[PDB]
Formats: C-alpha cells, structure tokens, sequence
C-alpha cells in the first residue's frame, strides 16, 4: 500500500517494475527485458529461445497497475492480518492447522482455489508430518523477503 | 456416542434440531429420550428389552444417574417424589393411538408393583384382568386406527410406605355421541359387535337379535367387519375375564339384555301424523318398543310415552305435550347414552368394589389419555378432543416453564422475571361462559328455530375479531380455530344433533319401577346422584373439570408416545411424520417457550475474529456485553452467561452469525489476494532472478 | 359463579314461580292476601294479621280476601311486597340477594309499575340483578317459534303481540281489560237468575270453581241457545262447599262469550277475534300470510273447552279464503309465559342483558326503561 | 394462465353476473340492499344489520330497501361495495383476486362514476385487469350484427346508439331518464284511482311484479281506451301476498304509454319512437337506410307484449315511405347485454385491451377514460 | 236568476258549510252519526236512531260515535247522505233543489268517490248545478296568491300541491295519509304510560280535545325532552267531564312529533318538510325560488303553536343557503279552504264551469272527471 511499505523488497520490486513498466502500449514485452540481457552485444538468434514467459495474468494498464500498487503485493500484507487470518478457521491460538483443512477450506470457499495452487504455496511452506501447518517462519521469511 | 439424551442442555434447540436428534437416537435402538424430566418414547412395532429384573435393580433408587432413559426412571422419580413430599403424584401417558400408551401403561403397572410391595404380586393381577372389559367397552375403530380409545381411563395406585393398597379405577371425557352416530368407515364400540357375533345361539333367540347390519346404531359406517379381527374369540375372552371377576351369569344377562335394549330402541321410527294444530310422531311398528320393554322390565306404554311425549308437571296437574319427530329422535337418543353411561359406570364401581382399598393417604395415579386428533373431515368429537387436549397442554406448558425458571436460578443468577404466553386465549375462545363456542352451542340447543346456520353465523359474528379464530372465505359450513398444534377447520354439520342430551324425570321414573334388581339400582343411584347439564358439551365440561380438580394436588409427570410409520413398520422413519407427531405431542411447545437458551465457550471461542480478542480465559465477570457495545452497538439484553450460560436472544444470534460469516469471506479474500501476490512473486523473481543470474555467470570466466 | 335465576311470573290472579332451566314452575298460588274480619274470642287465637296465599284459601270462610293486581296494575304496594316476600322464602326456600330475578309485565302498562318493581326488588330485596319482559314473547320462547302473534289472556288483561322473525310491531299491540275476573264476576251475576246468591269475596272463589271446572265456549251461539233452550242435556251439577247442589244450564257457555261479545258486560269493545284481525291487518302486507298460520294462544282464559275452534272459524270468516288460518293452543298453554321465561333466563348470551346493581345506583329507577324493551 | 373472466352487468335494478363463455348468467338477484326498520325483541334474532339480493326480499315486510343506483349513477358507494362483494363471493363462489373483470355503464355518465368503479376494482377486490364497456355495443354483439341502432332500456336510463359497420357516432347517441322505475312509479300513483294504496318500499315490489305480469303496450292509444270504456273484457285479476285481489282495466296499457308519451309523467321529452327517428336523422344520409332495417331492441322495458309493432308502426308513420322500417326483438333480448360482454370478454383479441393493475399503477384512476372507449 | 250558491267543505272531521260570498261558515260541527248502545226503559225514550253533529255530542256518553270518512274516503255512504240531509235542511235552513252546491275533495282519491257524490247530488237532492275542487287550490284563493305550494292538512290526509302562475304540476303532488286523527289515536296510546286510560269512541273526543288545547310543537326535540325530563314546568293540568284531573308532560309536544318522525306510529313515509321539499324538488328550476318563499299552511292539524317556526328551520336545513324560506300560516288558516271555495263560487265567470242538471242527465255520472280538474 502507499501508506504501508516493506522497505526490504520495495527496492526490488520497484526495480522490477521499472524494467517491465514502462510508458508503452500495456502488454508485457520481451524487447526491454531482451535489451537489458543484450545490452553488451550478442548475436540475436531464435535457435532455442523461442519461448520466453506466457503466463502473465493479463493486459496491465497504469490505472490497473496503480491499483495492483496499493492493493495486491507492494507494501502490503500485515503479519497481524495474516496471523488473524489464519487464526479464524483454528481455535488453538498456538496454529497448528490440519494441511487437509486448509486444503477444503481454500478450495471451497471464497473465489476457489485449485490443489495446483495449494501445492505451490506448499513448495515454500513447511508443514509436519500430519499435517498441523505452522505460519511464523513461513510468514516472516515471505513478508521480510528471500 | 454421537446422539444426547436430554435437549435441555442443547445450545441451539429447533425443530430441525430435535428431528436429527431423535432419528439419530432411533436408528441405533434408543427409544427414550429426555427433555428435562419430560420423556419422549417412539413405538418401534419391535419386541425390546423394556423389562427385566436387572434393569428394575439398575434403576432401584438414585444409584443410576439416569444415564440411559427408561420408564423405570419416570417411576422411581415419581416414588422418590411421593417419599420426599409425602403427596400424591400422577404420570400422564398422552399420545395417539396405536404410539405404545397401553404396553407403556402396563409396564409402569408391573414395575411398580415389582419395587413397591415385592412380597405379593394380587393387586397387578386383579387390576389386568379387568384391562379386556375397559378396552371392549371403550374402544372404536375410527378412520385413522382400528383400535382407539375414545375415553381417558384413570388408574390410581395406593401405597402405604411400600405397601401395595386396592386400587380404583375411574372413567373420564367418554365420546357419548358414538354411541347414536358414527361416521363413514367407522364402526361403534366393539362390545356391540362382539356380542352380536360370538353370543350362543339360544341366547340370541330369547334377545331376538339379528346380524349387525340391520341395526341403525352399527350400520351407519357402512363396514361392520374389520379386517384382521375376530369377534368372538374377544368376546370369549370378555367372558373369561367377567368369570374370573366374580361376574355371575345373571350379572352378565342382564348386560346382555341392556345392550340388547339399547340395539332394538336404536330401530324405532316415527311418522308424521296430523293433529289440530300441530304435527305429532308415532312409532310405526310396536314391536320394538315391546321388545325394549321386555327386555327391560318396564311398562311399554310407559315407554312409550317417554319417547312420544312431553311431561310438565307441577303440584295440582301433569300435562303431556306430544313431541315431533325431531325431539322423539333427540329423545330416544339421549336414553340410549344415558343407559350405555349408567352401564359403564355399573362396570367400573363393580371392578373397583372387588379390589377395593382400606386407607386412604398416599396414592399413584396414572392416565391413559388419548392426544390431538386432526382428520380430513372434522367434526363435534374432536372439536371436544382438541378442547381436552389444549387444557392437558396448558399443565405441560406449565411444568415447561416451572423446569425453565428452576434451569435459570439453577446456578448463581439475578433470576429475572421471564415472560410466557399461555394458551389461555384458546381456552376462553372455545369454552368461555359470555360468548364461547361451546356456550353458543348450549344456547342454541333449546332456542326456537336454531339450526346448524343459524350457530356458525352466531360464531362468526361473535369470534370474526379473534386472532386464532378463522372464517372460510366462500360461504361454506365450517370455521378454523388455530389451536398450538396449528389450523384445525371443524365442519358444521351436525353440532346441534350431536349436542341434545336431554333425559327428562318420567324416563327416570319410569326405569327405577323395574322388575329387575340392576336396571332399578343403577337409575336409583342416578336419581339420587343428580344439575343444569343438559347437552352434551356441559357433562363434558363437567368430566373435564372433575379430571383436572383431581390433578392439582400433584406434580405431574409427562410421557410423550410418538409413531415413527404409519404403516408399523418395526424401522422405517419418515421426517414429515416425526413432524407432525412433535406438533401434535406438543413437544414444540417447549420450543415455543424457550424463545433465551445458548452456551459460553462457543462465545469464548468463535467470537474472536471482530477485534482479535486480546485477553485469555475470560472469566465469569469477562468484557462480554460490552464486546458488543464496542463492536457492534448491541443494546444490553443478554442476560448473563458466566457460568449459567442461557442469554442469547435468536435475533442478535443470527445477526452474529451473519457477520461472522462476512468476516470470514472477507478473510478468505485478503488471504487469497495475499497468496496471489506470492504467486506473482514467485513468478516474476523466479523467471529473471534466478535465470539472468545463472545466464550471466555461465557467460563469465 | 353458578347463581341459578329466578322466574317470578306474578299474574293478577296466579304467582308462577321458580328456577330458570326447569320444565315447570315449582310454586303456584293464588295472588291474594286476606285480613281476619271477625271477632277473636280464645286467647292466642288470632294473633296473626295477615295470610297469602293457599292459607289465605283454607281460612277463606273467615277472611276478607284482597288481590294486589287489578288488570295488570299493582294497586296494592304493601300486599305486593308481603307476596314476594312470601314467594322467596316460604314457597321458593331461597334466599332473593344472590338470584338474579326475572319479572314479567303486560305490555302496556303504566311506567310507575315497573319503576316501583325495580325500585322494591333492588332495595328491599337487595337482588343482584333484574329484568323485566313481555309475556307474549315468553309465550313465543316456549312455543318454539319467532314469528307469529301472541294472544295471552290471564284473568288480568287480554293483549295481541305480532312478531316476525324476532321483530316486534309496537304499533300493532292491542290491550283488552277484559280478562278471567270479568268473567268470574259476570258468571256471579248471571248465576242470580236460577236463585244462587254469591256476595262475599270468599264466594267468589266459588264462583271461580265453577267457571273453571263447567263452562266452555260453544261452536255458534244462537243454536246452543236454542238447543239449551229445547232440552235439558246440557245441565250439569255442582257441589257447594256445605252440600248443597247447583245445576247451570245455558250459563255455561254464556260466561266465555263476553269474550267475544263484551257488550254483555256493557263495553263497546270488540271480540278478541276481530282484535286479532285487527292487529294482524295493522302490519305489512308481507307478514300477514305467516301470522294468519301462527295464531298463539297462551294464558288461563284460553282453557276453555272449544275456544280454538271457534277463533278459528271466526278468523276464517273474516280473514280471505286463500289463506290459511292455524290456532296453537298447547296443552300446556297456561305456563307458557314463566316457560318461556326460563328458556330465555338460562341463556348464556342473555347475561349481559340484565340491570346489575351498579347500574341501578349510576342510573336511578329510569334504566329499566332503556334496558328493558 | 386459464383464468376465465367475469362478466358483471351491473344493472340499476338486477345484478347479471357469470363467467364469460356460458351462454346465461350465473347469478340473476335485484340490486338492492335492505336494512330491518323494526324493534328486534328476541335475543339473538337481529344480528344482521343488512341483506342483499334475494334475501333482502325474503324479509322484505321487514326492511327497507333502497337501491345503490338509479338512473345508471351510482349513488351509495357502501350499499354498491356490499352488492359487489355478495356478487362475488355469495352467488358467483369465486375469488376476484384472480378473474379478470368486466363492467357496463351507460353511454352518457358521469366520470366520477367509472373513475370510482376502477377504484374500488383495483384496490378494495384486488382483481387483476378489468374493462369497462358501453351497453349497445354488448347488445349488437350478442346480436350477431356489426350494424345497428339499438334502444337499451332497462330501469335507470334509456339511450340510443347508432353503430355502423363497428364505427359509432358519438353525436347521435341519446339519453332519456324514463325506464322502468318512473313506470313502476306512474303506476303505483294511477293505482290509486281505483283505492288501492301502495306506500312503503315493499310494496313497490309488489308494484313491479303487477306491472310486470300485467301490463302491455296498446297498439294505438285512443281506440284502445275506447274501448276500455265501452266494455269489461280488458280487465284482469291479480292476487295480493295476504290475499286480496285487485283488478286494473285501462291501467294495463296506460302505464307503458309513458315511453312514447312522457308528459304523462310531467317530462317534455319526446318519446322513444321520436328520439330514435332523431338520432338516426343525425347520422348520415348514407347510412340511414342500413340503420332503419336494423332497430336492435335491448333490455327489460323492451319486454312488453305488443312494444315492437308500435315501435314500428311510429317509425313507419315518421320515416319515408320508401324506406323499410324492421325492429329486431329477440327473445332474449332482457340478457342480451350480458350475452354480448361474455362474447367480448372469450376473444382471445381482446386480452390486450384489458386494464391491467400495472397500468392503474402507473396512471391512477384516470387510465380507464383512454383505455376504454 | 239570484240563486247563491252553496259552499260545502265537508272534511274528514269537520263539516264547514255556508252561503258563498260570506266571509265565515254558517255551520261548523263534526261529521259524525251516533247511535245508542244501551237499553231503552222510558216510555217514549228512545224513539231516535240517529244523532247527527252536535247533539251526537251532546249525546255523547250513550251513543256509539262513527265517522263516515276516513283519510278523505266516504266509507259510509247512509250516514254521508244523512250528514248532508242535516247540513242542507237543519243547519243552513236552505232548499238544496234551488242551490248549486260546491264540494271538495282530496288531489288524489279514488273516482268512485266523486262519482258518487255526484250521483247523491243530482238524483236525491236534485241540486241543479254542482262542482267538485280542489282544497288547495281554494286555499290559495283565499290566500290572495297564484304562486305557491300549499300544505293542507285536517284530520284525514296530508297533501302538498305546488302552482305557479295558476298552472299546476300534477306530478308533484304528494298525500299522505297522517293527520289528526291519527295524531289523536297516538296520543291515546301514549296517555297510557300515566295510567290513563281512554277506550270507547266518546272518550276519542275528550282525548281530541285534550290534543287541541295542550299539545304544541318543539322547536327541536331532543333538548325539549331533555328539559322536560330535568324539571317539571312543562307540565300542565286537565279536567275530565266528571271532575278528575289529569297531568301530562313530554306528551305535550310528543304527539305532534309524529308529523316530522312519522316512524313513532310505524309508518315508513317522510315527515312533512320532507315531503314538502321533496314536491318542491320535482318542479322545474325556474319554479323553485318562487316556491320557497310561498309555503301555504292551511288545515286545523297546522295550527299547533311553534308548527311554522320548525317546518321553517326544517326547510332551511334542507334548501340552500342562498334561498328565502317563507312560511305563510294566517291566524284563519283552519277556514282557508271554505274562504276560497267561496271566493271561487262567486265569481260571475265562474259560472260557466257548474256541471249543469242536463249535462249529467246526457252524459252520466262520469261527466265529473272531464268537466272538474
Ligand atoms: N281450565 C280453565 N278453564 C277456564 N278458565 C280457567 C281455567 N284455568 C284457569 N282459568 C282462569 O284463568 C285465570 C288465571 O289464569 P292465569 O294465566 O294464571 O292468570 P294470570 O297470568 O293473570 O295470573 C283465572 O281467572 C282462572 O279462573
Ligand atoms: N316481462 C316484463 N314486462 C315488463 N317489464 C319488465 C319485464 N321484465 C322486466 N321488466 C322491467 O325491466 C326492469 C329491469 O330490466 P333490466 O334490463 O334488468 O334493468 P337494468 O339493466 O337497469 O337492471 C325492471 O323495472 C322490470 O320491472
Ligand atoms: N288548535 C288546534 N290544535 C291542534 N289541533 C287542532 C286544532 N284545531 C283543530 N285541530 C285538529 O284538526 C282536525 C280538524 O281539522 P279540519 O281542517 O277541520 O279537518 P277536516 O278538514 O279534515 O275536517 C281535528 O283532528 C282537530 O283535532
Ligand atoms: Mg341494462
């Protein structure tokens, strides 16, 4: 958010952001990325790099782009929100939530959400054995950065 | 473990709610159930272990705990109660007919004589013998059951510190108006029927009796055979239980002969005859008149003229008035109830004189009493059964909110003053003296030219402003009183013929000069018992009143017997059949009472999410009402939770719940934007940062 | 709660009384008080002042006998209340402050009568409720009808009451002062003719007798005086008191025909036949075919022998042929007013019509008049 | 989706009523409303303040009755609700909350009138479309033509309204305030020459059914009353309710004679012959000749023996001798208004010229003067 | 050649006969014929069947009294001739054979009636001329008007006549049959409540006498009873022939009453302000305004006190606002028809308009209803 703001990542982010934001039509292109690479100088070729990335969400638009600012990633995500969050479907304070509980818990309610996505979050997340997820490290290691 | 023995203790108590509950405790073989000290029994058409001295011992006393419901329980409290407050009690077996009040009836009978006298079992013995003559001569089969009891039978128990007295039997609230009338597929008392069929041959012969459908008392339901019932192994069975009750075979005559009077005095007709200034009845064929007298030893003019005329009769002179037809008919009808009454009753004081006590100060009580009737066609004998009923479920709703009031200065309260509504209104709108229906009903039966119009529209015009009171909206003959069972519609259609019970002093002369010792008697006691009660409605009122002036000076005890399956089926349920079992049981009623009745840690657990509660083990005096003042602007009415936890108005419950709700889509949202960022973050600064890195440094040296 | 009704039906010769909800009255005696009016010569003999009732009828021979109600008035105030007084508690055994009581008056009588009944019956009686009515509806209650027109002749007073559907016509009630008494006191004087001398009051009750146990109306009277005149099998006998025996002839059916001819009796009324067709043609055109086929008959003077006979054929000379014309004369006809009375008294829906003490205190004698017809 | 529509002709003196497609009405009882003027004596008979229809007739020597409409205005808007809603659920068994409903009028009413039928339609029985139709147009309708002038009498009002090939001539339309209640009327004033006196409001029933068994229309007047006077063979008998008989002679005819001679009644209005020669002389030239061999006649004042000759004959005398003169009098022809709304009302056409309880909404009770006609 | 003529106003209860051009009748007495009732001892006492007028009166306690008219009917038709053989020969003193003779008659009776009397006229006291009017078109005579409404009222009918100019609007014309008499047989009913009672016919007069000199109209009726009831100074006393006095108080004012409420005495007819606005209502518009102002009382029934002030108020009630409402009640009111009938047959043109001797000879009785009216 523009109030709130995660200044170990906002350096990255902000960089990122200015290497694929820029004043242009809106879509993600490869030619500011495929300059940054090439800047020294380099034959160009398409003999094995004719798929780069097709997996961006959609069209970006600065309106759009200002609103994902404030909204989505760029100083966002209180450690309270998230505790509180994962509190509510738990009524141990400690946190120990069954991996299969959250599995129908997301994937049943709210816009829902695949195992897919469960799985990659899960990519990062440690979790026990049987199953009784823990969030403190996982949340601080996500929040402060990586 | 999953199913709960008492509701009371239930959080959240709804209709829905007590359904799942009791088909839960049905489908594994739990019968009983508790609310409160209210016992709830399903008839399962299946032999159970409801019996046993083990389980008597297991339920000696207090020792059990009342883990498991039992009707054990209901008699060992009611015994610790009389022992605790040297009073009477009764135990009230309601319910339809054919839910199991007769085998729980003798169940309670064998258990207490099991634990109270355990030295001589004479008293059980000699009050079932006379069970087979009570349901022969008040039993029907009615278009819903083949086997009902149409009055409330009242057996008293005396005990003497455990010792087991004489024991009075009583009749109450008879269907006087079956007798005369009987609807479409549906018969009169099996004792008619009974005799008609397994009588010996000669014995029909001396009674000139003939098959049952030529009678008019039998053949108006138009079946007079049931399908899967034979006659006269009953009636030998009655025989039995007669001989085996010291009747004699003079005694057991002269029934016979009074049932056959009633039989041929139901087969007399008038016509009308021209006189000067009016239209007279006379009866067409004399020989049943002459039968009816023969059989009765009395005078056949005498007969006669108390069916054809009209005594008014002072000091100086005696006028005979002649009657029409009508009042021939109202007249020969109202003798025909007056002397299967006076027999019953005979019946009942012989079977009480043969077991009768000695002392009198501590006593048992136990009624047998039919529940709320709701038919297709519906007509004056229910509208009296509803009546019964409605003043039954005034006491239950009383004992309801006794146990609610007990529950809620139960624990360390500032026991406040709960509001209730009775069900006084319903009461006053049928049998309140000014302008009651019944009281209308009486009124009408002897003004001039009243007719079953004439009494609707006097309802309508005096009840159109009631609430609970109901008008067609088309002109038709009926009216709808909404009763706590919910909307009964009472078709008018025969009140003032049902209604006319008249029995004028010449009959009663007339059968106390008999040549035989019973008949005399019984009309010599009746003189001398007899009174402004001169319908039907008024000696129902009276018999009603009398039962409940003999149920004030105890506690009652309530046992509610449902029926899972119309079809008796031993394990088939249907739940809009447990519905409306529960509404006519009144079980609802305590529902209905409870709406404040819901528990502390649910509030201590789930009821976080507003501002993160910040404290721990909330306590007794716990922020809890003033978490709503700061969180939701809720007025203070919730009463107190702390340890007795009963405080939770339904609204502001569902109004929590539903913010409940909102918060967690809210959270779920935020945390699937959160998790969405992750996912762009892993996207993004895996694609470039963890490639253009390792390109990079492949291309170095 | 269950505070039974009492039904006073007091007549100008009979007191009807009883409980509401019974089938006849349970005391019936003669409305009269009578006074010593001799000399008493034992000591302690004579030392009561007045008798009422049957006992004033066993002492008649040394008695003068007085009746408080002449022509449906009260004309006595002091015998009046010493006959209810005698009606409650000797003859009723029941105590008047804990009955409501319901009373009977003529339908045209002066208001002083009934606002000095009120007045007694809330004061000296101390009843908890009252309520006056009309005896001819009574009459309609115990007939079982709500249309029709009401003929009651006590010995007081001779009224027609038309009624349709539970509707009365005030303006169609006709009133006679020509009744029992008239009648008794016509047979006294003709019974002079054949040398029968009856002068005192005790006498009277004789002649009384007589006229309720011989005389009867005739079919046509000219032909019953010629038959009467042409033989003797007309004549019966009668026992006096002492022994001695009477025989009437044609004074049998002269009596009752001052009914229909009161120019015996010197006024210029008309017969109770031509009153009753005229009652009936004073209502609407639309109610005369039921009334003609309702003719109700109630009261004492209606007993005679032969009377419904003849107001029939009467009615059908003067009435036109296509209707039909019905005299109800009930065997029980002499009680259908307190019948009626008690019919109407036991109603439930009737206990709001009654004139509760309270409002007797709020409202003075008057409210008798507004809550009462 | 089957909802059958009802068809209430709501006449000034009869109530016709039924559901479209039946071939008579349902319902056939007087539009009148009727309340006791009596003093109710009997406990519980009185109770009802009001009867309507038969019913209002059966008791009528009891009652008053008065009519809600006269002259086709509706005049009590209580007594009109009352009858609406005996029609509805008394007589027709239905509920109006879900049957379309459609209404008559006369041609030449008031606004408020119709405006306030809408009103009380649409808000108090709650039915879910309704229609409003002129009369004349519902009697060629029920007479198989398409053109026609038709004289509607029933007993508020009489109109003509000329109708050619379905187009009609708003100025041409007449109205007469003589119908059947000013004949009723005349005759119960002209009784009176021979004594009998016919008063009260019951008896104007009695009036009606006289006028209605008796009375015809003479063919010419003059030689008619001659010979009335000459002879005795034109007087008929007829029995009163209570039985007395009355006879009329020249009365018979003189009280239909006020159709064509109003100034008997003291109107200067022409007569019913002279106003339908005058609404057909305002059409035009072309379409007179069609109009003169189509005199449709519609209604219950339409129903006296001998009306259509001498409708003829006048129309003759007045029209051209070229032209020819043809009265169309079915014999149905007292129902011919209900006939053709229940015809109208079946169209399957005609489902989009109801007034449906949205358009009410939207335009409140004024939408009935665009919408209908 | 000087032949007077004679003006006769015989009246339902009073005979007013005279020479015309008199200013007052020569004989006023009552119009009834006795006869004994009782039984003749004297010899020589008794020879007198009859008693016509005055010494029927003085007469009055032995003779049964009847009127041979009721509500302007001759009922009897031998006492009506003997009541005119008095008038002609006992009274007036005058030979009816050389007189022509005007009578009067009631707007709306029946035509037996006149005819009659015109058949008595010229065949037993062989009048030689004769007229029959109309009683409120004399009373306008001797009112000294053309325009306005009269409302006559004697003892027989009440009846209103609206002319304009001498032009009279026959349809108009009310009648009722409430009047004196009746007024007189009400006031006997209700003398009952205070215990007098009055029966016979002679004691009809005493009660009609009592009517005349203590009855009186109330402005308004409710605060009148309310007074009346709240004190006693509305009381007054009257003495009976034999000496007794009686007392009565609200009967004073509430005998009258029944000519504005006439429900008191069950009938259904409007009172008299009703009536007469209702008459007034059926002229023509431009009639209306010059009617209001010329209300005509005439008739002995109009001339209780206060009887103007409250037909005043009545009608402003009813009229408009902007209209002038004048009540025109002269002090000789009582005499208005018999002034005008003789202002009428003194006129020399009037003497055209006499049904001649030969007229009738030619044309029957029937001449009368062309030749009067
Ligand atoms: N059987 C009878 N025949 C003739 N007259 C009778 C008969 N019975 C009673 N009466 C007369 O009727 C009168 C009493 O009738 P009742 O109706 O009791 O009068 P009231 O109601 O005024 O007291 C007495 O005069 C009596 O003589
Ligand atoms: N056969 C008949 N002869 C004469 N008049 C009749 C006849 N039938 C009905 N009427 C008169 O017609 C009038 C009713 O006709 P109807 O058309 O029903 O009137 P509306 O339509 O105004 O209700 C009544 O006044 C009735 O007297
Ligand atoms: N001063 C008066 N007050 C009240 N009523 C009166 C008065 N004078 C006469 N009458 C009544 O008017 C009636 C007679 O009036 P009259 O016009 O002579 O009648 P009619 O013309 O029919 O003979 C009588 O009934 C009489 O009682
Ligand atoms: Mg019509």
């Amino acid at each position: 958010v523009f109030a709130m703001f995660d200044q170990s990542q906002i350096q990255e982010f902000k960089e990122a952001f200015n290497m694929i934001d820029q004043n242009r039509d809106g879509f993600i292109d490869k030619e500011d990325l495929h300059d940054m690479l090439a800047s020294l100088g380099k034959n160009p070729t398409d003999e094995y790099l004719d798929a780069m990335m097709n997996e961006a969400p959609g069209p970006i638009n600065f309106t759009m782009f200002l609103t994902m600012f404030g909204e989505k990633l760029n100083g966002t995500d209180p450690e309270d929100v998230i505790r509180n969050a994962f509190a509510c479907f738990d009524e141990e304070a400690t946190g120990f939530i069954q991996e299969d509980y959250l599995r129908e818990l997301l994937t049943t309610m709210g816009d829902r959400f695949t195992d897919e996505e469960v799985d990659e979050l899960y990519r990062e997340a440690p979790i026990d054995k049987k199953g009784n997820f823990n969030y403190i490290e996982f949340t601080r290691i996500l929040k402060h950065g990586a | 473990e999953d199913g709960v023995e008492d509701m009371t203790q239930l959080e959240d108590l709804q209709e829905t709610t007590v359904l799942a509950n009791l088909k839960t405790r049905f489908e594994r073989n739990l019968i009983y159930t508790y609310i409160g000290s209210i016992l709830v029994s399903v008839n399962p058409y299946r032999m159970f272990a409801i019996y046993g001295p083990e389980q008597v011992q297991q339920y000696s006393g207090r020792a059990l705990g009342e883990n498991p419901p039992h009707l054990f329980a209901i008699a060992n409290l009611a015994f610790a109660k009389m022992l605790d407050a040297k009073q009477n009690q009764c135990v009230i077996i309601s319910g339809e007919s054919g839910s199991g009040k007769t085998e729980a009836t003798k169940l309670i009978l064998r258990c207490l004589a099991a634990m109270n006298q355990r030295r001589d079992v004479m008293q059980q013995i000699k009050i079932l013998e006379a069970t087979p003559l009570l349901e022969a001569f008040g039993n029907a089969k009615t278009v819903r059951n083949d086997n009902s009891s149409r009055f409330g039978k009242f057996v008293e128990i005396f005990l003497e510190g455990g010792v087991i007295c004489g024991a009075i039997t009583s009749q109450y609230l008879l269907e006087k108006s079956r007798i005369v009338f009987q609807a479409k597929n549906e018969r009169n008392y099996h004792i008619f029927y009974e005799l008609l069929a397994g009588l010996p041959a000669q014995l029909r012969q001396a009674f000139s009796l003939q098959e049952a459908e030529t009678y008019y008392y039998l053949n108006q339901g138009g079946n007079c055979e049931i399908a899967g019932k034979s006659d006269a192994d009953d009636f030998r069975r009655l025989l039995a239980a007669m001989e085996v009750l010291g009747f004699t075979s003079e005694d057991q005559d002269s029934i016979f002969r009074i049932l056959a009077s009633i039989l041929h005095l139901g087969n007399v007709y008038f016509e009308k005859h021209e006189t000067d200034a009016q239209e007279v009845a006379s009866v067409v064929s004399a020989r049943e008149i002459q039968a009816v007298a023969e059989l009765l030893q009395v005078s056949p003019e005498g007969l006669q003229k108390a069916i054809t005329f009209k005594v008014t009769e002072t000091i100086r002179e005696k006028i005979f008035t002649p009657l029409t037809v009508e009042s021939a008919v109202d007249a020969r009808d109202a003798i025909a109830k007056v002397l299967y009454a006076l027999l019953f009753g005979w019946l009942i004081t012989r079977v009480n004189a043969l077991v009768s006590p000695k002392q009198d100060t501590l006593s048992i009580a136990i009624l047998d009493i039919y529940g709320f009737e709701d038919l297709s066609f519906n007509s004056f004998e229910q509208l009296c059964i509803n009546y019964a009923n409605e003043n039954l479920q005034y006491l239950f709703n009383k004992i309801v909110f006794q146990e609610e009031q007990e529950e809620y200065i139960r624990e360390q309260m500032d026991w406040r003053e709960i509001a209730f509504a009775d069900n006084q209104p319903c009461i006053n709108l049928i049998s309140l003296k000014p302008y009651g229906i019944l009281r209308i009903l009486d009124d009408q039966c002897c003004f001039p030219q009243a007719t079953d119009h004439t009494f609707l529209q006097k309802c309508h015009y005096h009840h159109g402003a009631n609430p609970l009171y109901s008008k067609p909206k088309m002109p038709l003959p009926e009216f709808t009183i909404k009763h706590y069972a919910g909307k009964v519609t009472y078709q008018v259609h025969k009140f003032l013929d049902k209604n006319h019970d008249q029995v004028r002093q010449d009959v009663l002369d007339l059968f106390v000069h008999s040549r035989t010792r019973v008949v005399a008697h019984l009309f010599s006691s009746h003189a001398a018992q007899t009174y402004k009660a001169h319908t039907v409605a008024a000696k129902f009122q009276q018999s009603l009143l009398d039962l409940v002036e003999k149920m004030e000076r105890c506690n009652p005890l309530f046992v509610r017997c449902l029926k899972p399956n119309h079809k008796k089926e031993p394990g088939l349920f249907e739940p809009d059949v447990m519905m409306a079992q529960l509404r006519y049981s009144g079980v609802l009623e305590t529902v209905r009472i409870r709406k404040v009745r819901l528990p502390f840690q649910v509030f201590i657990d789930r009821y976080r999410c507003l501002v993160a509660l910040k404290l721990n083990v909330p306590a007794d005096g716990d922020m809890c009402v003033s978490l709503l003042s700061r969180l939701c602007t809720v007025t203070p009415d919730m009463y107190r939770v702390g340890i007795s936890k009963l405080f939770l108005k339904e609204h502001l419950h569902q109004l929590l719940e539903s913010m409940r709700e909102r918060v967690q889509n809210r959270a779920a949202l935020t945390l699937q934007r959160y998790l969405r960022g992750f996912f762009i973050q892993r996207h993004f600064r895996s694609l470039r940062r963890k490639i253009i890195l390792l390109q990079s440094r492949a291309r170095g040296f | 709660d269950e505070t039974t009704a009492l039904v006073c039906d007091n007549g100008s010769g009979l007191v009807k009384a009883g409980f509401a909800g019974d089938d006849a009255p349970r005391a019936v005696f003669p409305s009269i008080v009578g006074r010593p009016r001799h000399q008493g010569v034992m000591v302690g003999m004579g030392q009561k002042d007045s008798y009422v009732g049957d006992e004033a009828q066993s002492k008649r021979g040394i008695l003068t006998l007085k009746y408080p109600i002449e022509h449906g008035i009260i004309t006595n105030w002091d015998d009046m209340e010493k006959i209810w007084h005698h009606t409650f508690y000797n003859e009723l055994r029941v105590a008047p402050e804990e009955h409501p009581t319901l009373l009977t008056e003529a339908p045209l009588n002066p208001k002083a009568n009934r606002e000095k009944m009120t007045q007694i019956m809330f004061e000296t009686f101390n009843v908890p409720a009252m309520y006056v009515a009309i005896q001819a509806v009574l009459s309609l209650y115990a007939s079982g009808r709500t249309t029709g027109i009401v003929l009651d002749s006590g010995d007081g007073v001779t009224h027609n009451v038309p009624i349709y559907e539970g509707y009365a016509l005030p303006h169609a009630i006709m009133r006679l002062d020509l009744a029992g008494r008239d009648l008794t006191d016509y047979l006294m004087k003709i019974l002079t003719e054949r040398g029968y001398s009856f002068v005192t009051t005790a006498e009277r009750e004789i002649v009384r007798d007589i006229k309720e146990k011989l005389c009867y109306v005739a079919l046509d009277f000219e032909n019953e005086m010629a038959t009467a005149a042409s033989s003797s099998s007309l004549e019966k006998s009668y026992e006096l008191p002492d022994g001695q025996v009477i025989t009437i002839g044609n004074e049998r059916f002269r009596c009752p025909e001052t009914l229909f001819q009161p120019s015996f009796i010197g006024m210029e009324s008309a017969g109770i036949h031509e009153t009753t067709y005229n009652s009936i043609m004073k209502c609407d055109i639309d109610i005369r075919k039921d009334l003609y086929a309702n003719n109700v008959m109630s009261g004492g003077t209606t007993m005679y022998p032969g009377i419904a006979d003849r107001m029939q054929k009467e009615i059908t000379a003067l009435a036109p042929s296509t209707m039909k014309i019905k005299i109800i004369a009930p065997p029980e006809r002499k009680y259908s007013v307190w019948i009626g009375g008690s019919i109407l008294a036991s109603l439930s829906t009737f206990q709001q019509m009654w004139i509760t003490k309270q409002e007797y205190d709020e409202a003075g004698p008057s409210i008798v008049h507004r809550k009462c017809f």
